[PDB]
């Protein structure tokens, strides 16, 4: 590479090709993997000249290599990326994604993926100069098959980027326009495509219920629960985390969920090889078990209390944290059937074994399952066969214990247990 | 009541920049 000395001489020169081929030098330096010298490149002061360079419409390389190497210093810090708005970037991008060349315009929608990336300010910013119309304008096409492969993933990741980010969430208005194109995304065959279209629902259903519907009304649930069974986790990875999403919203849109099959999809995931794949599974089930009775019910019919069982017996810890809430909030809400039935499934062993626990809160939202199932067994006139139960594998022991334990709810609702049925 | 949103960080999405490597 050149040295950082020798681009500026080159910068300055007032020779279009000498600054040209300079420019192309600190495109190189700036694409290196190892350290590239951005600071440098910034305190020399060269952002107001890359910048200018993004005019020169007669010479579309130099426009080319200047989108290029400050794409990559957005691609920095906040410092850095500001150091890129700071110099009149944001409009100069906007410009050239009316390029006639490709590759210019494509470096456009780059560069300004990276500064809205940022945070919600210059997402917004972004918005306000008036990028969402041209960007849109480039997938205007009858078939998205027509587009390069290259230039669709960028775009797509970089409407993600204008999904991106709360406090605040992106403009209504601005969401609203996005998303039909959007939902072509989510419909197109490419896997990198897929998975950041996913990644934007999520961003766009990670928020208040009044957000998780713009995005349910355009009837995208189906796509996603066909996404959810993918066998790339590029793709299962964000889907998932959508569905999650507009499952700790209204019943109503957790309904849905349920309505596109989304819990067919249940068995493999609560198994799933990757760790946070089950976790976030385990965390959409308890949301779904804090539902109506009969999304209950139809957890139970889909045949999931024995997957529940089987993550609370044995998974990363998390995961039992979130299978314990998943208990709690079917016990606080389910019928008298449906709690027989979770004890009959072999809740209680597990539930004990998790009371050895150095976490409070799991402890505490243990304590509020079993005195749920107690208060299902008054109503049988059977808390004689459960507190049996409960001392046969263990729990008695435990319980017993936690009346010595530090936290106050911990061991008031332990003592009250023991009073009332042991 | 009972619903619990997740708190994601910065780790847990998908990457908000990338530099162009080539």
């Amino acid at each position: 590479n050149w040295s950082v000395e020798d681009i500026v001489k080159g910068i300055n020169s007032n020779n279009l090709e000498s600054q040209l081929q300079a420019t192309q030098a600190a495109r190189k330096l700036l694409s290196r993997e190892k350290q590239p010298p951005i600071d440098n490149i910034i305190r020399a002061g060269l952002i107001p000249k890359f910048v200018s360079f993004l005019g020169k419409t007669d010479c579309s390389p130099i426009q080319f290599e200047s989108a290029w190497a400050l794409t990559n210093i957005a691609s920095g810090t906040s410092e850095q990326t500001k150091a890129v708005v700071d110099g009149g970037a944001i409009p100069a991008f906007i410009s050239l994604l009316a390029s006639p060349h490709a590759h210019i315009s494509e470096q456009a929608v780059w560069a300004l993926g990276n500064i809205a990336g940022d945070g919600s300010a210059f997402r917004d910013l972004v918005i306000k100069h008036g990028a969402i119309d041209p960007l849109l304008a480039l997938l205007a096409v009858p078939d998205l098959s027509t587009l390069a492969c290259g230039y669709l993933r960028n775009l797509t990741w970089t409407l993600s980027n204008l999904c991106r980010n709360k406090n605040p969430a992106p403009p209504l208005d601005a969401v609203e326009q996005i998303l039909p194109t959007l939902v072509r995304l989510l419909h197109h065959n490419d896997p990198e495509v897929l998975a950041d279209s996913c990644w934007a629902i999520s961003y766009l259903t990670d928020g208040p219920n009044e957000r998780i519907e713009m995005v349910v009304k355009k009837g995208v649930v189906p796509q996603l629960v066909k996404l959810l069974g993918a066998t790339e986790l590029p793709i299962v990875t964000p889907a998932l985390r959508a569905i999650g999403n507009i499952v700790t919203g209204t019943d109503e849109q957790t309904q849905k969920v349920i309505d596109a099959g989304a819990l067919a999809v249940f068995p493999s995931l609560l198994t799933n090889p990757k760790t946070n794949i089950q976790k976030e599974a385990t965390w959409t089930m308890s949301n779904i078990t804090a539902g109506r009775q009969d999304q209950i019910q139809q957890v139970v019919n889909h045949g999931l209390v024995p997957f529940l069982v089987g993550v609370l017996s044995k998974a990363d810890f998390k995961t039992q944290k979130e299978a314990a809430w998943a208990i709690t909030n079917y016990t606080s809400g389910g019928t008298v059937e449906q709690i027989v039935y979770l004890v009959h499934c072999g809740i209680i062993e597990p539930l004990m074994n998790l009371l050895s626990a150095k976490d409070t809160k799991i402890i505490q939202v243990i304590l509020d399952a079993i005195s749920n199932i107690f208060q299902a067994a008054e109503k049988l006139g059977e808390t004689e066969k459960l507190s049996i139960m409960i001392e046969e594998c263990g729990g008695l022991d435990k319980i017993e214990a936690l009346q010595r334990h530090e936290n106050e709810s911990v061991y008031k609702a332990s003592l009250n247990l023991i009073e009332k049925y042991f | 009541s009972g619903k619990r949103k997740l708190i994601t960080s910065e780790e847990e999405r998908s990457p908000a920049k990338r530099g162009r490597k080539s």
